[PDB]
C-alpha cells in the first residue's frame, strides 16, 4: 500500500509516484543547516563526540 | 454409542431429503404456467430499467405522488405508478426507484437494510432452558415479565391489570445476564434480536436516528418478538468526544430510542431488554417507572448458587472421585460465575501440563488457588485482624 | 464571459519543477502541470 | 506485432469507463442481486452473463 | 476412539449440508410484484416514465 497516479478521465492507474510526496515534509527548513560557521563543532565538541 | 446413532437416524434422512427437494422444485415451479403471470413479469422488466437507485419513502401524498429522500442529495417528488399500489406502501418503508426518472416501481425490500441484517439472527442460542445452573430465582422473574404474557395473555385479563413491558438486566459482569435472556428466548420460541446498542454509533453524523427507528419498525412487523438491545450503556449520559466529531450523536440517538418504545402503546407483546453495566453509566432517569417493569439486579453467586454452576462443569471433565464436590466449594470463597468456569479451564490445562487423561487431585487444588489470586483483597480481614 | 472562471488551489507539496501537487479547494488532490504564464521561480510549497 | 496490439489494448481499456466494487447484501428473484457500493447507495442491478 | 470419532465426522457433514441448503433456498424467492389492478396502471406508466415530467 502506497500512493499512485490515476488519470483524470479514465480513472485508471497509468503511472506511479514516490510515497515520499503526498505526506508531510521531510525537512521544515532547508535540508542543509543554516549555521555553516558552526557553534556545535566550536562549542561543546566533547559532548558532541 | 447407540443414541448418538439415533440422532443421525433422524437428522441424516430428513435433512438430506430437504436439500434435494428444494433443488428439483426450483425447476418444477416454472412448469405449471406459461402465460398470464409470465406476460406481466415480462413487461415489469421492460418498465424497470437497469440499475435501480434505492429510495426511502418519507411520505405519500394522496394523488398518485409521493416524496422520497434518497442517497441522491436532492429530494424528489416521485410518482406512485406501475405495478405498485397506494396501499402497498406505508410511510417510512424502503422503495425502488427508476434510474432515469425517479418513480416507485414497487417494493421488494420492505424494511430490508444492513442494520436489519445485523439485528435479525438465525443463530442457535448458546443456552437452552438454563443449561448451566445457578440463578434459579432471577430467571423466575424475567419469565414472569417477558415469557408469561406471550405464553398466556388470559391470566392478566382475569387479574384486570395491564401486562408488563420490558426488563432491565444489570449489575455484575460474569453472571450471565446476557445468557439468561438467550435462554428465555429459546424457551418461548420467540423472535430474537441481537442488535447491540453500540452498533448505531459512528463518527459520521446524522445517520444514527434512522437506525433507532428501524429497530422498532422491524420488531413490530415480526411481532411477537423479544428485542435485546445489548450494551445501551455506551449511548448513556456520557459523551463521544470532548473536542468534536460526536457532540450531537449520543444526544440524538438515546432520546430517539426512548420515544419509540413508549410510542408503540404500552404493549406486552414486544418486550425490550436493556443490558447495562449500571444505571451510573446511563442517565439518572430513563423512561422511567410503571413502564419498564421489572429491574433485575445481578449480584455474585452464594455458596448454594455457585455449587450448582460448578456441578455442571466437573461432570463433563474426567473424574470427580478424587476430590469431593464439597471440597471444591469449601476452598473457594464467594465470586461470580466466570470465576467458577475459569477454575475448570485451568484444571483442564493442568491435566495437559502433566500429560494425563484424568483430572487428578493435584490439578484441582492448583486451579482453585490461581483464580483467587487475581481478583484478591485481604484488607477485609486486615481491618479486622 | 470569454475570460472564463478559474479554480483555486494551493501548492500542497513540490514533486518536480515540472509537475506540482496541488490541494484543490474544490476537493481531491491533483497533479497538474504549469504553464508559461506562471513563474515556477515563484511556485514554492504552500503558495496559493 | 503482439507487442503493439497489447499496448493499444492497455490504452483501449483506459478509454473505456471505470469500474467499481460493492458487496452483496441480499439476492432478488427477478434475476437480479442487491449490491451495496462501498462509498455509495444500494442498487439492484443485473448480473453478469457468466454467473 | 471409534464410538465418538466416526460419529463426529457424521455430525459435521450434516451441518455443512444444512448451510448449503439455506443458499439454495434463498436464491429463489416469491414471484414478483405483478398484480392485475396495477397492470392497468401500466398503460399510463410507459408515457410518463419516458416523458420529461418527473
Ligand atoms: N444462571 C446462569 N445462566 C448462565 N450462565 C450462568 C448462570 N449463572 C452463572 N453462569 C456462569 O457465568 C458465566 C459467565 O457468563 P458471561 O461471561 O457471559 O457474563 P455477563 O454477565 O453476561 O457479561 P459482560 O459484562 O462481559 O457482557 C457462564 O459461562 C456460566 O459459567
Ligand atoms: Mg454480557
Amino acid at each position: 500500500s502506497m500512493s499512485v497516479a490515476l488519470h483524470r478521465h479514465s480513472n485508471a492507474l497509468v503511472d506511479i509516484l514516490p510515497p515520499d510526496s503526498d505526506s508531510s515534509i521531510s525537512v521544515m527548513g532547508e535540508n542543509e543547516k543554516p549555521d555553516v560557521t558552526y557553534a556545535d563543532v566550536g562549542g561543546l565538541d566533547m559532548q558532541k563526540q | 454409542t447407540r443414541c448418538k446413532l439415533k440422532l443421525l437416524r433422524m437428522e441424516r434422512i430428513k435433512d438430506h431429503l430437504l436439500l434435494e427437494e428444494e433443488f428439483v422444485s426450483n425447476s418444477e415451479i416454472l412448469k405449471p404456467f406459461e402465460k398470464k403471470q409470465e406476460e406481466e413479469k415480462k413487461q415489469l422488466e421492460e418498465i424497470r430499467g437497469n440499475p435501480l437507485s434505492i429510495g426511502t419513502l418519507e411520505e405519500i401524498i394522496d394523488d398518485d405522488h409521493a416524496i422520497v429522500t434518497s442517497p441522491t442529495m436532492p429530494d424528489y417528488y416521485v410518482s406512485i405508478l406501475s405495478f405498485v399500489d397506494k396501499e402497498l406502501l406505508e410511510p417510512g418503508c424502503s422503495v425502488l426507484l427508476h434510474h432515469k426518472t425517479m418513480s416507485i416501481v414497487g417494493v421488494l425490500q420492505d424494511d430490508a437494510d444492513p442494520m436489519v441484517s445485523v439485528m435479525k439472527m438465525d443463530k442457535s442460542p448458546t443456552e437452552s432452558y438454563s443449561d448451566i445452573g445457578g440463578l434459579e430465582s432471577q430467571i423466575q422473574e424475567i419469565k414472569e415479565s417477558v415469557e408469561l404474557p406471550l405464553t398466556h395473555p388470559e391470566l392478566y385479563e382475569e387479574m384486570g391489570i395491564k401486562p408488563p413491558k420490558g426488563v432491565i438486566l444489570y449489575g455484575a459482569p460474569g453472571t450471565g445476564k446476557t445468557l439468561l435472556a438467550k435462554a428465555v428466548a429459546n424457551q418461548t420460541s420467540a423472535t430474537f434480536l441481537r442488535i447491540v446498542g453500540s452498533e448505531l454509533i459512528q463518527k459520521y453524523l446524522g445517520d444514527g436516528p434512522r437506525l433507532c427507528r428501524q429497530i422498532f419498525k422491524v420488531a413490530g412487523e415480526n411481532a411477537p418478538s423479544i428485542v435485546f438491545i445489548d450494551e445501551i450503556d455506551a449511548i448513556g449520559t456520557k459523551r463521544y468526544d470532548s473536542n468534536s466529531g460526536g457532540e450531537r450523536e449520543i444526544q440524538r440517538t438515546m432520546l430517539e430510542l426512548l420515544n419509540q418504545l413508549d410510542g408503540f402503546d404500552d404493549r406486552g407483546d414486544v418486550k425490550v431488554i436493556m443490558a447495562t453495566n449500571k444505571i451510573e453509566t446511563l442517565d439518572p432517569a430513563l423512561i422511567r417507572p410503571g413502564r419498564i417493569d421489572r429491574k433485575i439486579l445481578f449480584e455474585n453467586p452464594d455458596l448454594s448458587t455457585k455449587k450448582k454452576i460448578l456441578g455442571i462443569h466437573t461432570s463433563k471433565m474426567n473424574l470427580s472421585e478424587d476430590v469431593n464436590l464439597e471440597t471444591l466449594v469449601t476452598t473457594k470463597d464467594d465470586l461470580s460465575g466466570a470465576d467458577i468456569q475459569a477454575m475448570c479451564t485451568e484444571a483442564g490445562l493442568l491435566a495437559l501440563r502433566e500429560r494425563r487423561m484424568q483430572v487428578t487431585a493435584e490439578d484441582f487444588k492448583q486451579a482453585k488457588e490461581r483464580v483467587m489470586k487475581n481478583k484478591v483483597e485481604e484488607n477485609l480481614e486486615g481491618l479486622y485482624l | 464571459l470569454q475570460s472564463i472562471g478559474q479554480l483555486i488551489g494551493e501548492v500542497m507539496k513540490e514533486l518536480s519543477e515540472e509537475k506540482y501537487i496541488v490541494k484543490a479547494s474544490s476537493g481531491p488532490r491533483y497533479i497538474v502541470g504549469v504553464r508559461n504564464s506562471v513563474d515556477r521561480s515563484k511556485l514554492k510549497k504552500g503558495v496559493r | 506485432n503482439d507487442k503493439v496490439r497489447f499496448i493499444k489494448d492497455e490504452l483501449r481499456l483506459l478509454q473505456e469507463p471505470g469500474s467499481y466494487v460493492g458487496e452483496v447484501i441480499k439476492i432478488v428473484s427477478d434475476k437480479k442481486v442487491l449490491v451495496k457500493v462501498q462509498p455509495e447507495g444500494k442498487y439492484i442491478v443485473d448480473v453478469a452473463k457468466d454467473i | 476412539a471409534a464410538p465418538y470419532a466416526a460419529k463426529l465426522k457424521q455430525t459435521e457433514n450434516d451441518l455443512k449440508d444444512i448451510e448449503a441448503r439455506i443458499k439454495e433456498k434463498a436464491g429463489v424467492k416469491e414471484s414478483d410484484t405483478g398484480l392485475a389492478p396495477s397492470h392497468l396502471w401500466d398503460i399510463m406508466g410507459d408515457r410518463q416514465r419516458l416523458g420529461e415530467e418527473h
